């Protein structure tokens, strides 16, 4: 029940994950 | 389901002295949340060297693509990438201008340190991150570091005469010392604030000025809050324990 | 790409690293992230116990005044802990943080009066110096050497105001007449989390060596050493705070540019 401001910042989709995480 | 909410709650509670390891551990605990976690969990800023122009720039999730980071100076990824996300020509021009502007802002307020600005396109406007990193000189055997992460979303209108701005700013402040009287003391962490405003977009009030004013107002406010929380509230809590 | 074994190792780690007064929230978070109550039960039960002992969790025993600390020194095996002041053992549920089944217990008839004298002196010191402090004093022979181990806990939990704090101190006097070697460690953790996550983590190691005589007089002397060192630590922490604020924080960023006004953004841009 804490407010998470950083969860609703604008995103950039299409970013590849770091290699060690695959995608 | 509630997983992201719990992951973010965890980051608010685990010691920020282990902030980098905490995130790495969380992504291992819930691997399918990796993108969302990299996007929502702030980390200390890292300084890299742009070997093309010879200027320092800052690394975070916002200028990353795969394992490479984009420099705001040379507009290139390091290590090189075939197909890294790049701003449009119009946004890159705004980005160069912002970088120059926030470099003067940085000199004026911080008198040192490193800044970086990264913009990207949205369907109806654009977003940016304004990054500032300043290390203290180590006087009186105190290590100090300040990180600013200002993320702005700008929604542009068909008329081009007004825009909606939403700023979400985190500042991280780290202090550490080891002395005979106190032993080891590490006072560290971050605060995040948000605000939102419609502004006129004009030649007298262009996007960079609108964003600059909001960033300046926010960071001045957070500097004073940090002062209150770090040196007022935590100290009072310590003295309340004994 | 991450195995269950690795996930529960991480779950156990996070549980042990929960800030003072926030064990329940962290546990709830981790439980929902693992989403495997069996894995959590098997691979993370050591972590509940390790948390409580590391944190010197005070616990009320039905029938006895004041509380006792859960510590590594009280751990009797089989879910039981020692209360050395009331001379009892009890079952302790690490998850509910509840004591039960108190039973009379024997310890060390040799170190008996010394432990009691030190306990008596320490309890008065703790009630005088801490708002809601608790202490536990153990007397054991370690590697053949008679040792008094004094543990002190004091916490303030205010989650409605988004903060919690805890002091722990542990003092070991190894009796080598006519002296005693003193080793101690003092620790503080404070967490503020209204719209953020700021923590102080602090610890100080103490080495000293003092004269020993009779049980009551030595107890007085031990408490003076504890008092002097804990006062000096708390004083030095407040001095460090002043220095961090007037020196380091001020050098990291100005309040305003030298013009004593905020920026003219139009003049920046041209
Ligand atoms: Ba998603």
């Amino acid at each position: 029940n804490l407010l998470h401001l950083t969860a609703n910042r604008p995103k950039m989709p299409g970013r590849r994950l770091p290699g060690r995480f695959n995608g | 389901d509630q997983q992201l909410d719990c992951a973010l709650d965890l980051m608010r509670r685990l010691p920020p002295q282990q902030i980098e390891k905490n995130l790495s551990d969380l992504i291992d605990l819930v691997p399918s949340l990796c993108e969302d976690l990299l996007s929502s969990v702030d980390q200390p800023l890292k300084i890299a060297r742009d070997k093309v122009v010879g200027k320092d720039y800052l690394l975070c999730d916002y200028n990353r693509d795969g394992d490479s980071y984009r420099s705001p100076w040379s507009n290139k990824y390091d290590p090189p990438l075939e197909d890294g996300a790049m701003p449009s020509a119009r946004l890159r021009k705004l980005e160069v201008e912002a970088n120059n502007a926030f470099d003067q802002y940085r000199d004026l307020y911080f008198e040192g340190g490193v800044s970086s600005v990264y913009l990207w396109d949205l369907d109806h406007g654009f977003a940016g991150v304004i990054l500032i990193k300043k290390a203290g000189d180590g006087s009186k055997k105190i290590k100090g570091c300040w990180d600013s992460i200002h993320v702005v979303e700008v929604q542009e209108k068909s008329s081009g005469r007004t825009a909606h701005y939403k700023l979400t700013s985190t500042v991280m402040l780290w202090l550490q010392t080891n002395k005979t009287g106190s032993g080891t003391m590490n006072l560290g962490g971050s605060l995040t604030r948000q605000m939102e405003k419609d502004e006129t977009v004009s030649d007298s009030s262009p996007h960079i000025a609108n964003i600059g004013r909001l960033v300046e107002d926010m960071e001045n406010k957070i500097r004073s809050t940090l002062n209150e929380i770090y040196f007022g509230k935590t100290k009072d809590i310590v003295n309340g324990l004994r | 790409r991450v195995s269950d074994e690795e996930k529960v190792r991480i779950a156990a780690k996070f549980i042990t690293h929960a800030p003072p007064g926030e064990f329940n929230e962290v546990f709830n978070d981790v439980r929902l992230l693992l989403n495997n109550d069996n894995l959590l039960r098997e691979g993370a039960a050591h972590a509940f116990a390790q948390y409580n002992m590391d944190q010197f969790t005070p616990v009320k025993i039905e029938g006895y005044d004041d509380q006792v600390l859960i510590t590594e020194h009280g751990d009797l095996g089989n879910g039981r802990f020692l209360d050395p002041r009331n001379k009892i053992s009890f079952k302790f549920d690490h998850l509910r943080k509840e004591a039960s089944d108190p039973q009379p217990e024997d310890t060390e008839s040799a170190l008996k009066q010394w432990r009691d004298a030190c306990d008596s002196a320490l309890r008065a010191y703790v009630k005088d110096h801490y708002p809601n402090g608790f202490c536990t004093v153990y007397g054991k022979s370690i590697d053949g050497q008679q040792t008094i181990i004094a543990c002190i806990e004091s916490h303030q939990f205010q989650p409605k105001n988004f903060w919690n704090g805890r002091w722990r101190s542990e003092w070991k006097f190894t009796i080598t007449p006519p002296t005693a070697q003193v080793a101690a460690v003092l620790k503080i953790q404070v967490h503020y989390y209204e719209d953020g996550n700021v923590q102080l983590v602090s610890h100080k190691d103490i080495q000293d060596s003092v004269q020993v005589s009779s049980d009551v007089q030595t107890a007085k002397e031990f408490i003076k050493i504890i008092e002097n060192a804990e006062n000096e630590y708390q004083t030095a922490i407040s001095e460090n705070y002043q220095t961090m604020s007037d020196t380091t924080f001020k050098a990291l960023r100005r309040q305003l540019p030298v013009t004593r006004t905020k920026i003219d953004w139009n003049k920046i841009l041209s």
